[PDB]
Formats: structure tokens, sequence, C-alpha cells
RNA sequence: CUUGAGUCUCGUAGAGGGGGGUAGAAUUCCAGGUGUAGCGGUGAAAUGCGUAGAGAUCUGGAGGAAUACCGGUGGCGAAGGCGGCCCCCUGGACGAAGACUGACGCUCAGGUGCGAAAGCGUGGGGAGCAAACAGGAUUAGAUACCCUGGUAGUCCACGCCGUAAACGAUGUCGACUUGGAGGUUGUGCCGGCGUGGCUUCCGGAGCUAACGCGUUAAGUCGACCGCCUGGGGAGUACGGCCGCAAGGUUAAAACUCAAAUGAAUUGACGGGGGCCCGCACAAGCGGUGGAGCAUGUGGUUUAAUUCGAUGCAACGCGA
């Protein structure tokens, strides 16, 4: 409440998000190449884990 | 909350004892403002736990501890119209606060005469594998135990 | 009774459940579990964990037999699709080879109708 | 996709061929893909989507490079 | 369903409360686990109203409809809250 | 007369059509062996299948239907449509040089033929799928969606039907008018430079109500045909023709409304998407709902129970 939360942890939470769920990639709403690389690393991670859940 | 929660509290030491982790205890112990009242109460019952283990206060009312701080609790989670049990490490710190919580919640539903009694009993009956409050523990562990295969959703 | 050294152990991974069979090297069925035997119903009979335990709980029912080779032969989609291969190393067995025999039509038969929901 | 395990190979390198072998045939998706029959129209009209989109990722690679942020 | 009327400028009658009765009982066929639901009637000039607001499990639910006569106002109401109470329902037993 | 139209000569590419063979994968069944308690299915379940031995696994046999990969905003066809491999019959297009005919052309009411899927007739066939139907669920109900089965049908031969958002919602033929990036198929001359056909995306002038179209025009023109004339009533009724039937085709009126429509604009809304917040959830602490009493309100009561405040944002409120 006092203080934003980890930009980048957060962002790598939102790639992980939109991978489970089934999104593009290139629907990463980063360009600060430093979040984006979180956000697609996320993204990559929860591709593998889509494959084993049902 | 959606930010980061900024400054943590200071617990001050046991007046006594001189630890911050009884000092914990008495807070939760304590009832509308009245830490005096609950200052007693707890040394009363180390007394007459201290006076049966004969193992010290600081290093007995542990061993109850130990036997009832819980290390896999299970957090829930709606997946379809179902409601997902999900297995998850406990924070150390979580597992004091529990432990701490479960003793003086399993004290308190007892039909002994003084608070101080029922403390005091519950402490030692912790530290032999017996009371409401390490059943509790026992419950819990055997519900991570059961849906265990949820335990890498992430979801 | 009659030991064997070298075995073959079937793996069928369907989306609902994970049925696993050792069998001699002529394809003779010789122990086999479930997730469903295993003691995992629905929501829990579908997991990879629920597989892991079939493989391992399959891998003790095959002691009376010899062990050591086993050539794995995986089949379907289902998540039981590795967590078993996992299963039935720390089982302790070595796996000499491992291959995917899922059936593909090539064309072949008209699959039932999409669900609308 | 039939990975014969090599002489010392660690079991969790196998493992990792072995997965590298179907994902490199392509198997779960043939097997996703033929879980239901689409109709022939179906199909064909996934078809102008796939290309129809193929198509507008050869147009970022160009026209970004011409436009700039700040 | 507990009920309650009120009348801001109406006198309620016992055909006024009857028919309001019968007319609400039936809502609890679209959720069956309506509570307490508090019903107000108006005239304003020539302009009849009628709004209702309905406590129910895990939610609150409120119309208002304008008729020509409070009976047809009533009348609006009911087909107002039947929607609402559906779509509730509905994102409950979403599964 | 040779520029439009066509004929011959040499080649090219192609799921163009018709007939007949055949090969591998898979599913279902039947018969064996192994083996033992579950399989199957769902959001969750149940019906169903299984100790009369299933499911799983291996071997042998039968039978039908469809042709993975190649495979592409690829190719062919008047359109509908056409996809394994191999022979037999057969249509069209395109190019390179030459020769030949000499306006033989374009369009076309009536007419004639082809025409997806469903459906109909006769005789076959029947693996998988699946209207109807039956059972299990869900739900206030659920003649549905979801699950378990499953008959017509889907397949072959011959004959009917003549319809589809049969769509590029864009008739056919010819001429002319800035460009760019591709795909596919010929052929010149030196892996560069040309010259043909078909095709995909983008855009200029122009055009368009706008969206958009843009040398494959919805631009600029010429030739012929088809069709429209406010919305409902109605592509319906009556009549004729066609059909075994289902039905198709041609095709009104009374009555009634002042609108009905197209494209674009600002908002609002979505059981649409993305991103951020909030005692919103989560983590916690103490309560309200039960009792007695205080107090306000509704109701009833009254001679009067003064008047006002009424979802959140009236009900210890004006007082
Ligand atoms: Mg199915
Ligand atoms: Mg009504
Ligand atoms: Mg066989
Ligand atoms: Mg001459
Ligand atoms: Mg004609
Ligand atoms: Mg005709
Ligand atoms: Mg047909
Ligand atoms: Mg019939
Ligand atoms: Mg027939
Ligand atoms: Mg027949
Ligand atoms: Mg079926
Ligand atoms: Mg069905
Ligand atoms: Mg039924
Ligand atoms: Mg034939
Ligand atoms: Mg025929
Ligand atoms: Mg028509
Ligand atoms: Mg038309
Ligand atoms: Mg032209
Ligand atoms: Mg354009
Ligand atoms: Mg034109
Ligand atoms: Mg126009
Ligand atoms: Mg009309
Ligand atoms: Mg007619
Ligand atoms: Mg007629
Ligand atoms: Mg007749
Ligand atoms: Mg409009
Ligand atoms: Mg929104
Ligand atoms: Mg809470
Ligand atoms: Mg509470
Ligand atoms: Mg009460
Ligand atoms: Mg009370
Ligand atoms: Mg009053
Ligand atoms: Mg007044």
């Amino acid at each position: 409440k006092r203080q934003k939360r980890d930009r980048l942890e957060r962002a790598h939470q939102r790639g992980y998000q939109a991978g489970i769920a089934g999104r593009s990639k290139e629907m990463c709403p980063y360009q600060t190449l430093n979040q984006r690389s979180q956000w697609l690393g996320g993204w990559r991670e929860a591709m593998a884990d889509r494959v084993v859940m049902a | 909350p959606r930010r980061r929660v900024i400054g943590q509290r200071k617990i001050l030491p046991d007046p006594k004892f001189g630890s911050e982790l009884l000092a914990k205890f008495v807070n939760i112990l304590m009832v509308d403002g009245k830490k005096s009242t609950a200052e007693s109460i707890v040394y009363s019952a180390l007394e007459t736990l201290a006076q049966r283990s004969g193992k010290s206060e600081l290093e007995a009312f542990e061993v109850a501890l130990e036997n009832v701080r819980p290390t896999v609790e299970v957090k829930s989670r709606r997946v379809g119209g179902s409601t997902y049990q999900v297995p998850v490490e406990v924070r150390p710190v979580r597992r004091n606060a529990l432990a701490m919580r479960w003793i003086v919640e399993a004290a308190r539903k007892r039909g002994d005469k003084s608070m101080a009694l029922r403390l005091a009993n519950e402490l030692s009956d912790a530290a032999e594998n017996k009371g409401t409050a390490v059943k509790k523990r026992e419950d819990v562990h055997r519900m991570a135990e059961a849906n265990k295969a949820f335990a890498h959703y992430r979801w | 009774r009659k030991q064997v050294s070298d075995g073959v152990a079937h793996i069928h991974a369907s989306f609902n459940n994970t049925i696993v069979t050792i069998t001699d090297r002529q394809g003779n069925a010789l122990g086999w579990a479930t997730a469903g035997g295993s003691g995992f119903r629905g929501s829990r009979k579908s997991t990879p964990f629920a597989a892991q335990v079939a493989a391992e709980r399959c891998a003790d029912a095959v002691k009376e037999y010899g062990i050591k080779n086993l050539e794995v032969m995986v089949k379907g989609p289902g998540p039981g699709r590795e967590s078993t291969i996992r299963a039935l190393n720390a089982a302790g067995f070595r796996i000499t080879n491992i291959t995917d025999v899922t059936p593909i039509p090539h064309x072949g038969c008209r699959p039932p109708k999409k669900r609308r929901v | 996709p039939v990975i014969k395990v090599r002489e010392n190979e660690p079991f969790d390198v196998a493992l990792r061929r072995f997965k590298r072998s179907c994902e490199k045939a392509g198997v779960l998706a043939e097997v996703r893909r033929r879980e239901f029959y689409e109709k022939p129209t179906t199909e064909r009209k996934r078809a102008k989507a796939s290309a129809v989109k193929r198509h507008a990722k050869k147009l970022a690679r160009e026209n970004a490079r011409r436009t700039r942020l700040y | 369903m507990q009920l309650n009327i009120t009348g801001n400028n109406v006198e309620i009658t016992e055909a006024l409360r009857e028919f309001v009765t019968a007319k609400f009982a039936k809502l609890e066929q679209y959720f069956d686990r309506i509570n307490q639901v508090y019903v107000v009637l108006k005239v304003e000039k020539v302009t009849h109203t009628s709004d209702a607001t309905l406590h129910v499990n895990g939610g609150e639910i409120h119309a208002s409809a304008e008729g020509q006569d409070m009976y047809a106002a009533i009348d609006g109401l009911i087909d107002k809250l039947a929607r609402q109470l559906t779509k509730h329902k509905d994102k409950l037993k979403q599964h």
C-alpha cells in the first residue's frame, strides 16, 4: 500500500499468465526491452506447463 | 494489497525472558488492550510448565511450539464449478504465528478453572502430542498430503 | 515366477487416465496399475502426479520377475506422458530405449463431432 | 520419435532428446487436431486466416524501423 | 422472500397490496435464495412509478418501471427483475 | 485486304472428366495367448462396459470408408466442383517460331444442357460418423447445449429432384488510363537483361453517400442481355407448367404503417481484450442476525396518533 511492487517480477508473471491462457507473444505490452525480456521469459516458461495440463 | 506494505513494526522483547518470540505470544493471547493481564497469565503458565518438565521456560515453551507448527498448508482456488484445495509451503514466520494461535485457540476451548491452567495444560499436552492444538496441525497436514497432485499449478 | 531380465513398459496416456503395464518382450503382461486404481478420482485422476504413482506402484508389482532392462513405449497425449518415464527411473530400472507409438491415420475414419461447450 | 540411449548417457539427457524428438515430429499437434471433425469449409477458412496473418508478419519487421517511439 | 411495501404519494389499499404480493411470488422460481425485498410506489403529477430492491444471496438487485397505471407499472417492474435474477443465477451456477 | 476470329506444326505445366486396378496408416469387429480389477466419461457426475475375466498388451483373420506428410492467400475446371499410387479412353489452356483461311465476329428473349448438400425410387453395401429415437446429467423447468448408446442417411450402380450466403452478395465481349512488392508457368539473349499467360497483397489519379474500388476497376468508353421502382402482407394465395413425393417455377390483391433501409459519428453497454488501482478479494481482529432494554421507521390502532426524509445516497434522519 505504501510502495509499488517490483515491476520486473510483475512483468514476468503477466507474461506467464498470458502464456498459460494461450495468448500470442506479440500481445506483450512492453517496449522497454528490460520488462519485455521478463514478459516473454514468463510466456515461454508457461508454454511448457500448458502441455501437462487439462 | 496491490502494492507493497512498507514499514514493519517493532515487538519489544519480554520483560523477563527477553524474547521477541514470547512477546508476540502475549499480544496473541491479549484481549481488549489488556497487555498486563495477558503478561501475568503467560508467566504463570510457564512457571507451571517449568515446574513439571523441569527444562527451563524459554526452552520448554519451545518444545510445545515444535510439536504444533505446520510445514504445509492448503490454499483454496475456484476451478470450473469446483474449488481446488492446493498445498503450499509455509513461511517460517507464518508457522510461528499459526502455532501460537492454535495453542491459544485450543487453550480457551477447555473446562479448567483459570486461563493459566488451560494454557499450562495445553502447552504440556502439546509437548507430548496430545491436545486439540496438535490435532489441528495433523489434520491440516492430512489435507495437503491428500491433494498433493495440485502441488505445481501457479493457477 | 520365471525370471526375465529384459522387459518393456507400455504407457497409455489418455486425457482422462494413465494405464501402465510391464510385459515380456513378446508382449505378455506381467503387472499393471492406473491412476484410477492408484487411489485418485476425477480432477486428481488426470494429473502427472497420479500417473507417477501408477508407474512406481506398477514397478513393485513385478518384483517377482527379473528387472534390469526396460524399453519404454509411450502412447497418447495425456499428462502421464513423462512423469511415468521419470518414475520408472527412480523405481530402479535402466531405460535402454524410449519411443512414441501414438497411432495416426493417414487420411482414416471420420472423428466425432466437435463439442459445443 | 525413437531414441535409443547412448553409452553412459544420463537419463535426463535421453529424456530431453526424446521430448525434442517428438516436438520436431509434431505429434501432439497432430493428435490435438484430429480429436474432432472440422467441416471442410472451416478448415479452409482457417487457412485464409493463417495466410492473412503470416502476411502481416512480413510488415512489422519493415514498418517499425520506419517509425519511432519517443 | 420477506416483503415490504411503501407508498410515496400513494395509499396502499388491499388490492394494490394483494396484487403486488402475488406478482412478486413468481420471482423465486428465477432464483431460490431471495431474502428481504422492499417495494416503493410513487405518483408524481401524471407519472406512475414502482421500484423495488431485492437482497439476494450475495448481491443487491434493483429496478424501477413507469406505467400509465400502477398495475401496469408493477407489471413492467416484474419483467425487469426476472431478467436480472436469471443473469445472477447463471454467473453462480457457472460450471 | 490481315490487324478480330479460326486451322496446322513442335513442346510445356495441371486434385480437368470418365473407366479399371492396387498400396500403406488407422478405427471397429471376430478368434486365440498373456494378465487382474477396474475401464470409460465429465466442469462435477451418472447411464454404460467389466471376475460369465474387461480395459491394457501380443498374434492371426475379416470388412468398409477416407487418403497423413508433400500442401503452399499452390494448380486445374463454364460454374457446381476436383487431393495416395499405376495403366486405358478423353476435354481445355498456354508458349516459340513459321505457314494457311479471309470478318467466318460479339451478344442472346424463347430453347437445350450441366448443376453442392439434403431428399426420393430400385437393387447392393455398411467400418467410422450420426438426424430420429432411448437412457444419464444440468436447470425453476431443459422435448436443448454436455455424456452413454443408436436407426435412416453418409458409400456403390442406374434413374429422379433443380435448389444454396450456388458469393467477388460485382452479367458477357472489346478498347483505353501513373506505380510497388510477391506467387505460379512458358520462352528469348547473355547467374544479369528481355518477352508471354494466369494469379496474391498494397496503393496514385479518378470514382464513391461513405466504407471502399483502383490496368484482374466499382476509373474512361462502346455492343448486347438480365434485373430494380417505400415497408409489412409475400416470393405468399389462386391459375398454368414441371415433379413419384418433398416441392420447384411463373406470380397477384385486399388490408395496414409513415416510415423501412445503407454507411459512417459521439456515447453507453458486453457472461469482449490489455494495463493499472481500491478493506474489492485474500491474510486477520471484533461485531450485527438469537435475548432484555433504548431508539427511528413500517404496519395496525386511534378523537388525534402533526408534517416532512424512502435503494445505494430514508429509517438515534429535519428534532
Ligand atoms: Mg468425445
Ligand atoms: Mg406481464
Ligand atoms: Mg491385428
Ligand atoms: Mg488470299
Ligand atoms: Mg434463358
Ligand atoms: Mg433450363
Ligand atoms: Mg446426395
Ligand atoms: Mg423419408
Ligand atoms: Mg437411396
Ligand atoms: Mg437400402
Ligand atoms: Mg457415436
Ligand atoms: Mg449424441
Ligand atoms: Mg433425453
Ligand atoms: Mg461410376
Ligand atoms: Mg446419382
Ligand atoms: Mg436462388
Ligand atoms: Mg445472387
Ligand atoms: Mg474489361
Ligand atoms: Mg487497393
Ligand atoms: Mg467495369
Ligand atoms: Mg457504386
Ligand atoms: Mg417486400
Ligand atoms: Mg410457391
Ligand atoms: Mg401453384
Ligand atoms: Mg402432376
Ligand atoms: Mg448499421
Ligand atoms: Mg469493459
Ligand atoms: Mg475476507
Ligand atoms: Mg470473522
Ligand atoms: Mg429480529
Ligand atoms: Mg437483537
Ligand atoms: Mg412519520
Ligand atoms: Mg409539505
